[PDB]
């Protein structure tokens, strides 16, 4: 009975930014997806490709858990074939994605009266993101025709901005924690299902 | 990259930063208004200064994008709203001079003390001292004394300040590519760049005068009736063909005529509909009233209210140590934060005020998805009109009986409808000639058609020909009678009170048309009419993105302000006034004066 920790993923004391989402590899496991309903009314639990209805009895080579925090309005953008700031510049899912997406509200933890500026996101970029790609570069975006020279100014903006969460915000502006589980089947012994 | 992409990127940045800063400023202002402490004062001042500095810096930065090369008519609207060079065009000396002048105007108006003769200690302010005197006291001498004292003590100090204000505002208007300050004020309704919906700044004057020409007969018949009733009340002070005296109009300036209702009721033996005792019997409280309002708004298909609205808004007076301004307002702090500040009492007036601010909140929630610079009403009249139509609909006897407030054994008889229509006309119809006269006089003053030394010389011919009011005491150039009003002394436009009146009646007839109402329009109700709710929401969701002509056509099918619904609203009242005044002279004379 080797149970690898989804507790270090779902119950982490702190999550990551959407532009710097955390990826974790999980293998050699007894994967128990049956007991995951231990969160405060978790609004979103949607699986694509694999049926959520007790289809946990299938053996996978590896699992990836990707964790980040967004606001309530962009939770719809974590899905195949979606367009937006998060879907294009921060975190992109493939059109043929197979896996699950779990999103739950986090107002009681991530919100502060004076504002929570820790969480950031990317607002400007030259081109969209390839599926499952990450960008961390902080080079300032160039909108005009003159060189930026690494200094903010006219038509030269810092690509990263902050959410600045507060407890008095609306439901659509409140923080939401998102975990994406991605399943692979490869040419390998595929030793991650678990009874 | 073209200029349009640069403008789009800059607007995205401005939307983000302005949203954050505006939310902070609004939250600080709300904390001050709900809790009057000096620390809250300093926090509000700091937040306002930061927001103003950010807005000025962003306007200066956006000035570098010329308007001509931006298509799509949406980025152009935001750039126009952002540039707004304003008073900063003139020299800093003139800017600080105008700031000081307006500050002195506000200080003089707010701290105006009127002291009774023979005792320079029993001095009174506008509120609640002289307001109660001019709204409740029926004594001729006291009202005349208050009228003369206010027009003599306050206006004379403001006269040179008003002249300098007018001159420098004309300078700003000429510096901002406008004909005059009146043109700058009228520029709100201007629409450009859309075929079939263009509106010109000069068209507003033509529309207003055209509508007032059609309104005139009903107001004239009402004036004759009020003159007859005042004669029955004051036989020794009104001429058979002369105009009504200024200080017998129910309030300080004659803007509203509601205070004469107790004097001008035709059938005093039939009490009006007052359900305050009914709410007392069922022990209704403020939260119950707001739940009823939310139920009414849901019945037409409009959505719920956010939980933050119930958690954060202060619906009752806190009393004790916590002091706050009890002026009922609706606050849209941004980022999904909507609140209502109201000192609710158990009174039908507060019952209607709840619906009024609930409609304001619904309108604010409608366009929350628009960009930051496009979250307003299509013009300055739609917002309050949408607020007013819900209050009009909620006050009908049918709705009161539907919620159990009125006993089912209440049968309507035409005496009650006549009284209700007269009460409504004493407020709505009475203020239209005053609004038109004041706006036309200010437009002429700013335009320069009215010479300086003949300001007041002109001011009193319109009062006799437009609103039919004659002064009790002649006033020379020393007095400044107009500045005694709050709006002109604080430099606010006054035409928004006219168009709104002609909007709230165009909506209702359309809305009642969706509910298939049968019978008189004044007994309509839009409850349980989800079709009407969708029809109204289709316009509420637009915001400032589309021209106001298109928004108006979306609901009523017309691109221009129309007055036919307003006259259709008062048709039985019009017939009753015609029947009553068939045996009385119709019109007035501009030569008679109470002072001879
Ligand atoms: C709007 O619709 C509601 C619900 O359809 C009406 O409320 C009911 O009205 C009937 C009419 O006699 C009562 O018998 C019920 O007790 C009411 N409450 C219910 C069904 O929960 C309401 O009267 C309607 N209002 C208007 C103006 O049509
Ligand atoms: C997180 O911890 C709670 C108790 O602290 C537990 O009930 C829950 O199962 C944990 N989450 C997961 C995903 O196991
Ligand atoms: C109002 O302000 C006072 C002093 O600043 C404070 O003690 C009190 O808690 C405030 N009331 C609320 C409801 O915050
Ligand atoms: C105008 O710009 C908006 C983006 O702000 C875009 O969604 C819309 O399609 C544009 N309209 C036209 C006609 O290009
Ligand atoms: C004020 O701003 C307008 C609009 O950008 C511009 O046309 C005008 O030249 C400016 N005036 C000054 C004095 O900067
Ligand atoms: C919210 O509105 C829906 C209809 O849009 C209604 O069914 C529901 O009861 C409302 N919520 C509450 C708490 O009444
Ligand atoms: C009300 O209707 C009755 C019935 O025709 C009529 O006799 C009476 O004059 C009406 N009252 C008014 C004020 O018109
Ligand atoms: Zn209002």
């Amino acid at each position: 009975t080797n149970l690898c920790p989804f507790d270090e993923v779902f119950n982490a004391t702190r999550f990551a930014s959407v532009y710097a989402w955390n990826r974790k590899r999980i293998s050699n496991c007894v994967a128990d997806y049956s007991v995951l309903y231990n969160l405060a009314p978790f609004f979103t639990f949607k699986c694509y490709g694999v049926s959520p209805t007790k289809l946990n009895d299938l053996c996978f080579t590896n699992v990836y858990a990707d964790s980040f925090v967004i606001r309530g309005d962009e939770v719809r953008q974590i899905a195949p074939g979606q367009t937006g700031n998060i879907a294009d510049y921060n975190y992109k899912l493939p059109d043929d994605f197979t896996g699950c997406v779990i999103a739950w509200n986090s107002n009681k933890l991530d919100s502060k009266v004076s504002g929570n500026y820790n969480y950031l996101y990317r607002l400007f970029r030259k081109s969209n993101l390839k599926p499952f790609e990450r960008d961390i570069s902080t080079e300032i975006y160039q909108a005009g025709n003159k060189p930026c020279n690494g200094v903010a100014g006219f038509n030269c903006y810092f690509p990263l901005r902050s959410y600045s969460f507060r407890p008095t915000y609306g439901v659509g502006h409140q923080p939401y924690r998102v975990v994406v589980l991605s399943f692979e089947l490869l040419h390998a012994p595929a030793t991650v299902c678990g009874p | 990259s073209t200029i349009e992409e640069q403008a789009k990127t800059f607007l995205d940045k401005f939307n983000h930063e302005a949203e954050d800063l505006f939310y902070q400023s609004s939250l600080a202002s709300w904390n001050y208004n709900t809790n009057i402490t000096e620390e809250n004062v300093q926090n509000m001042n700091n937040a306002g200064d930061k927001w103003s500095a950010f807005l000025k810096e962003q306007s200066t930065l956006a000035q570098m994008y010329p308007l001509q090369e931006i298509q799509n008519l949406t980025v152009k609207l935001q750039l126009q709203a952002l540039q707004q060079n304003g008073s900063s065009v003139l020299s800093e000396d003139k800017s600080k001079r105008l700031n000081t002048i307006l500050n002195t105007m506000s200080t003089i108006y707010s701290t105006g003390k009127v002291c009774n003769p023979d005792n320079p200690q029993e001095c009174l302010l506008l509120e609640p001292g002289l307001n109660e005197i001019m709204a409740n006291s029926l004594d001729y001498n006291e009202r005349l004394w208050a009228w003369e004292s206010w027009r003599s003590e306050v206006g004379k100090q403001l006269r040179p300040l008003y002249e300098e204000y007018v001159v420098l505002k004309n300078e700003m208007a000429r510096a901002n590519h406008y004909e005059d300050y009146g043109d700058y004020w009228r520029g709100d309704y201007e629409v450009n760049g859309v075929d079939g919906y263009d509106y010109s700044r000069g068209q507003l004057i033509e529309d207003v005068e055209h509508t007032f020409e059609e309104i005139k007969p009903l107001y004239e018949h009402l004036h004759a009736y009020v003159r007859a009733k005042l004669m029955n009340a004051y036989p020794s002070y009104i001429s058979p063909i002369g105009c009504l005296p200024a200080h017998l109009l129910g309030d300080m300036w004659g803007r509203f005529w509601t205070n004469l209702y107790s004097l001008t009721v035709p059938f005093g033996q039939k009490p009006n509909i007052d359900v305050t005792d009914a709410m007392v019997d069922q022990a209704w409280d403020a939260q119950r009233i707001f739940k009823e309002a939310e139920k009414f708004f849901v019945s037409v298909g409009l959505p719920n209210m956010t939980q933050g609205f119930w958690e954060n808004s202060m619906l009752t007076d806190p009393g004790n140590v916590q002091k706050a301004v009890c002026h009922p307002t609706a606050w849209d702090l941004g980022k999904g934060d909507f609140r209502i500040l109201m000192c609710t009492k158990v009174t039908m007036d507060d019952f209607l005020t709840a619906h009024h601010e609930m409609g304001h909140i619904q309108y604010d929630m409608a366009y929350a998805a628009q960009p930051f610079l496009l979250r307003n009403g299509a013009n300055e009249g739609f917002h309050e009109a949408v607020g007013e139509i819900m209050s009009l609909s909620a006050a009908t006897p049918k709705h009161l009986k539907s919620i159990g407030l009125l006993s089912p054994d209440f049968q309507e008889d035409n005496e009650t409808e006549i009284n209700f229509l007269l009460k409504q006309a004493l407020t709505i119809v009475g203020t239209l000639p005053f609004t038109y006269m004041l706006e036309k006089w200010r437009w002429m003053v700013f335009k320069g058609e009215i010479p300086k030394d003949q300001w007041m010389k002109k001011w009193w011919e319109m009062k006799r020909e437009i609103v039919g009011v004659v002064e009790p005491v002649p006033h020379d150039e020393t007095y400044c009678d107009p500045a005694s009003l709050f709006h002109v002394s604080n430099d606010y436009s006054f035409i928004r009170y006219y168009t709104r009146t002609l909007y709230q009646f165009q909506f209702q007839e359309a809305l009642c048309q969706a509910a298939k109402h049968e019978g008189p329009l004044h007994k309509c109700d839009i409850s349980n009419s989800t079709e009407a709710g969708q029809k109204l929401f289709n316009m509420l969701r637009l915001g400032k993105s589309e021209p106001w002509t298109l928004a108006l056509e979306n609901v009523v099918g017309a691109k221009n302000m129309n007055v036919r619904p307003l006259l259709n609203y008062f048709e039985p009242l019009f017939t009753w006034l015609k029947d009553q005044n068939k045996n009385s002279f119709v019109g007035w004379s501009t030569d008679w004066s109470p002072y001879a």
